[PDB]
């Protein structure tokens, strides 16, 4: 008596609903024995992830929490449109624009709500380095040159996780027994210059490649690297080092992953060093700079919503699946959608257009009147001349 | 040990991030020293880089491998079960406090 | 995946009874499928699926968990000793999507268009030399101890 | 009206193909002297080109100056562009296919119905050549005619990447092109590309015949070449930079294999489907034109 | 204080952890943390527990 107003009513209901714009995820497949939801995070390289799905617990004013109950009033106390008919009640046909307007509304807010932290972590994303070591192979080396060399821990914390998230080939270990074409071919497969050692000493063509190519070798430990040499030449020495930084723009340098523009590396050789909370300064004082529009749902949505978003870095953020076990999967192009393959850090196709020309303006020789230094001389100023 | 690999691998947890250092400035002043060569050992060394922490980093491979820990807890309770995945929320909540 | 197993299953007894030159009414030249969209495991069974490898006429795999044996066979042929087959493997596993198969499937694929001009057939297709292997294995699935006479 | 020389329209120094690059407009062929490739281990063979479709596409009675050539060469090379099915306007090409039309294709790429004052325009007769193929582009979306958008970009990779040994062969390893470059320049070769008038090319690619169009067919190598590059670059999976001893090479994986990729990202140009489906409609059209 | 993430500590699930974490957690105190902070340098002359 009332399966024919579940099936020939309800139906259309779920099946229009299943087309608005926020229901964006899948709920079922008709599986009970497979069908585990897809579970992106924000993922980034410099802090833990946020699952989008998690047990939070939170009841959202009890929305999560379900009673089985409710099917009593439903197969008894509950009356259809279409069961009703012996009176005819004509069926309902609702507006979409109530429920478009609101969507859009969300969909306007939460757009533009990353927007100061997007720009900030934006600039700040070739920022993040690693401290390395750069011995000398040979005599008369400016203490730049020579071959580079990193803890494994570094490489760990920073590094690795960038290559997983670049979704490229991991980096040969070195035995000694390597050829230099070898290590060529792993940094064509991982374009980041870099070699993970493993174990014995290696030869001196390999060195000579490992110099001339910049390559960063990934040492384990620096307990008297200079036996981990073939070192022929006998220049190379244990006190004999330059520890630098080196940032991550330094060595990766995909598009939309990480600003590299020449552009960006001026504006951050100006920055002051920087703390996490300087960073969430910046944020606060670029929103506070511009109060956002918002039409009066999206006023009610974001205070329902409704408050902090300082919990989570955004350094490299992206958008990942996790195994269930918990580990982080790289981006597969068959099962992941393409608009994750990289958060462009969360700006709008337009606004990356813009920023290119942007940084042709404030890389401009014109604008550029902050002058540094100054010279002290007791001269007359006969034809002042300011240049 | 050839068994016990993950304890070493806790164990390392607890190895210090600081550095070892001369008192230059109290063998100057010639004040007293026990010690025929003096030196305290920093807790914590500055941050060299722009932005990232050396430090902070090292705390998140700490709790990081805090969470594959509790992760591969076996537990019975159903109680268990979700206090470990509310530790897991908490340490990486932590791993902000600390950054 | 075990949708996959089967039609890999299918196919490699197929291409056996084919290459012992038997006549036989196979109902589609090449059995397996063609994934178009999968993970990682999925593209694996492909790879090797596609190999036609020996070591399903040694019965070297164990068919009662197949897929497993399947998974388990494509490491092998992912790290092969034999530089062409891995070179082979590799280069089936990076073009999923792209049919592979040896000379003399394609001539009945030729034939049976000859006989059925539109007869429609996967676009993508690839033709690769089979690469031999020495290696004869004895095997026998099924009960009894071998009793062996050592020399 | 342009009389078309002894040449194609191309031998004409109004029509020279030349992106910028190194502070200078280099002809496309010093800029294909830059590019390198990484090999791999997959192998490209080019199949038979499908025959284009006989059917010439309705050119629906529009009253307006259709600008044809804007609308391909941002279909093709576009930084925006999308949706280049949904107008339709590239039918509009067929009316110039009719003998003894009214119709011109104006040098400004546009197609006027009635010849007017002061507007130069391609001889009729080598335009009617011209649209005689490529009014098919407006067949690009419909479903009985749509191009194979996966075989025919083998293709690409052989007319682009291949050396004259992998050419001769039709077999090429699938490769990873190089170069050593400047900030934006895959968005600087595509807009530089845009602004071709590659009308000239295309007419004078239908029109020529004999041993006049062979000699079209090497001097506007590079050309063609260009273009493929930039179509290459829409749809290559990913273009990582190389940092390399303060100089750095983008590098576009791969050459010659569509990844169908449609999201959008800073280092080029990109399609949407429909300009796959038009890319691939106008790659059929002109490498069938190409080889003969 | 800012021992827990909102609002895990409203979480039901999450009171044996909570309450876990309120066992441990100390008030501040500038006399006991400055303590704290210059027994890493003060010399040691009764072995500390
Ligand atoms: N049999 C295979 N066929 C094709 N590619 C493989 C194969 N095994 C591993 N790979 C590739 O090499 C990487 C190796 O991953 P890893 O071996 O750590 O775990 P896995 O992917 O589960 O493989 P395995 O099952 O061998 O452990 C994977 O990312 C995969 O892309
Ligand atoms: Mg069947």
């Amino acid at each position: 008596n009332i399966a024919v107003a579940h099936t020939d009513h309800l139906s259309v209901v779920y099946a229009t609903m299943s087309n608005f714009m926020l229901n964006f995820t899948n709920n079922f497949s008709g599986n009970h024995a497979t069908f585990k939801p897809d579970q992106y995070v924000i993922t980034s390289p410099e802090g833990s992830y946020k699952p989008i799905i998690e047990r939070q617990g939170e009841t959202v004013d009890g929305l999560t929490i379900i009673d089985t109950s409710i099917v009593w009033p439903i197969l008894c106390q509950c009356t259809y449109p279409l069961v009703r008919q012996s009176i005819m009640e004509e069926i309902v046909y609702p507006d979409p624009s109530t429920t478009l307007s609101q969507s859009l509304s969300v969909a306007q807010v939460l757009s533009k709500l990353t927007l100061p932290d997007a720009f900030i972590n934006m600039i700040l994303s070739g920022g993040d380095s690693v401290v390395m070591r750069t011995y000398q192979t040979e005599a008369d080396d400016d203490l730049d040159e020579g071959i580079r060399m990193t803890t494994y821990d570094q490489y760990l914390s920073h590094i690795r996780e960038r290559l997983h998230i670049t979704n490229v080939p991991d980096p040969i270990y070195i035995t000694g027994a390597s050829t230099p074409d070898q290590i060529a071919a792993s940094v064509q497969a991982t374009h980041v210059a870099v070699v993970l050692y493993q174990s014995g000493v290696i030869n001196g063509p390999a060195s000579t490649y490992l110099r001339e190519n910049e390559v960063l070798v990934v040492m384990p430990d620096y307990y008297d690297v200079v036996s981990r040499f073939a070192n022929a030449n006998l220049q190379m020495n244990n006190n004999r080092y330059h520890e630098s930084v080196l940032e991550i723009a330094d060595i990766f340098d995909q598009a939309d992953f990480i600003q590299t523009s020449d552009a960006v590396r001026q504006l951050r050789a100006l920055m002051p060093t920087l703390s996490t909370s300087q960073i969430r300064h910046a944020i606060e004082r670029i929103a506070q700079i511009t109060d956002v529009d918002s039409t009066d749902y999206g006023k009610l949505t974001l205070r329902f919503l409704g408050t902090l978003t300082r919990s989570l870095k955004m350094q490299n953020a992206q958008i990942r699946r996790i195994r269930p076990d918990g580990t982080v999967l790289r981006y597969d192009d068959q099962i992941d959608i393409e608009a994750f393959r990289w958060s462009r850090y969360f700006l709008d196709e337009l606004q990356l257009r813009r920023l290119s020309v942007g940084l042709r303006l404030i890389t401009n020789p014109r604008i550029a009147r902050r002058f540094n230094g100054v010279r002290i001389m007791y001269l007359t100023d006969d034809d002042p001349d300011p240049d | 040990l050839a068994g016990a690999n993950t304890i070493i691998a806790i164990m390392r947890l607890f190895t210090p991030q600081g550095f070892l250092r001369t008192d230059d400035l109290a063998i100057a002043a010639n004040f007293p020293r026990a010690s025929r060569n003096p030196q305290t050992y920093i807790p914590y060394t500055n941050q060299r880089g722009t932005v990232t922490n050396e430090f902070a980093s090292r705390f998140r491979t700490i709790v990081a491998t805090l969470a594959n820990v509790v992760n591969e807890r076996a537990v019975q309770d159903d109680m268990q079960k979700a206090t470990r995945s509310c530790t897991k929320q908490w340490l990486r909540h932590l791993e902000t406090q600390f950054d | 995946i075990d949708h996959f197993a089967a039609k890999i299953l299918e196919d490699w007894r197929q291409k056996e009874k084919l290459d012992k030159g038997a006549l036989v009414e196979a109902d589609r030249v090449i059995q397996r499928l063609i994934p178009l969209s999968s993970s990682t495991y999925v593209q694996r069974l492909a790879a090797i699926g596609a190999l036609y490898p020996n070591e399903f006429t040694e019965n070297v795999l164990d068919l009662s968990r197949l897929s497993t044996a399947l998974l388990q066979l494509s490491d092998t042929y992912y790290q092969h000793a034999n530089d062409q087959l891995r070179r082979l493997y590799r280069r089936m596993y990076n073009d999923s999507r792209t049919l592979y198969m040896t000379q003399r499937h394609q001539e009945l694929l030729l034939a049976q268009i000859t006989a059925d001009p539109n007869i429609l057939l996967y676009p993508y297709t690839y033709i690769f030399t089979t690469i031999p292997t020495s290696m004869n294995y004895i095997s026998n699935t099924g009960q009894g101890r071998i009793k062996h006479s050592l020399t | 009206m342009l009389q078309q020389p002894t040449g194609g329209y191309t031998t004409l120094e109004q029509f020279a193909f030349t992106i910028r690059n190194d502070g200078t407009n280099a002809t496309p062929t010093q800029f294909l002297q830059l590019l390198s490739y990484e090999a791999t281990e997959n192998e490209l063979v080019k199949k038979t080109i499908p025959t284009p479709e006989t059917h010439l596409p309705s050119a629906r009675n529009v009253p307006g100056n259709v600008y044809i050539e804007d609308a391909i060469t941002q279909a093709l090379f576009g930084i925006s562009a999308q949706n280049v099915n949904a107008h339709g306007y590239f039918s509009r090409l067929s009316a110039l296919a009719l003998p003894n039309t009214s119709a011109r294709l104006g040098l400004d790429g546009v197609i006027y119905n009635s010849e007017t004052i002061n507007i130069p325009f391609y001889d009729p007769a080598a335009v009617a050549n011209f649209a005689a193929t490529y009014a098919k582009l407006g067949n690009a979306s419909t479903p009985r005619y749509r191009a194979d958008m996966i075989d025919i970009y083998a293709h690409v990779g052989l007319e682009l990447a291949g050396t004259d040994a992998e050419r001769a062969a039709g077999v090429m390893p699938v490769k990873r092109a190089k170069f050593d470059s400047w900030e934006g320049s895959l968005i600087s070769l595509s807009r530089d590309v845009v602004n071709w008038k590659i009308l000239a090319f295309l007419i004078d690619l239908c029109s020529l015949e004999g041993e006049a169009l062979r000699a079209f067919k090497t001097r506007n190598r590079d050309v063609f070449r260009m273009m493929l590059f930039i179509m290459s670059t829409a749809v290559a999976a990913n273009v990582v930079n190389r940092k390399v001893t303060k100089r750095v090479d983008r590098v576009l994986e791969y050459i010659g294999v569509n990844s169908m990729r449609t999201a959008g990202r800073t280092a080029t140009i990109t399609y949407d489907l429909s300009r796959h489906e038009f890319a691939a409609k106008f790659l059929q059209l002109t490498f069938t034109r190409w080889n003969a | 204080k800012r021992y827990f993430p909102e609002n895990l500590e409203q979480n039901q699930s999450a009171a044996r952890l909570v309450s876990a974490v309120k066992a441990r957690a100390s008030e501040a105190d500038i006399s006991s943390i400055h303590l704290a902070i210059a027994r890493e340098v003060s010399p040691m002359f009764n072995v500390h527990e």
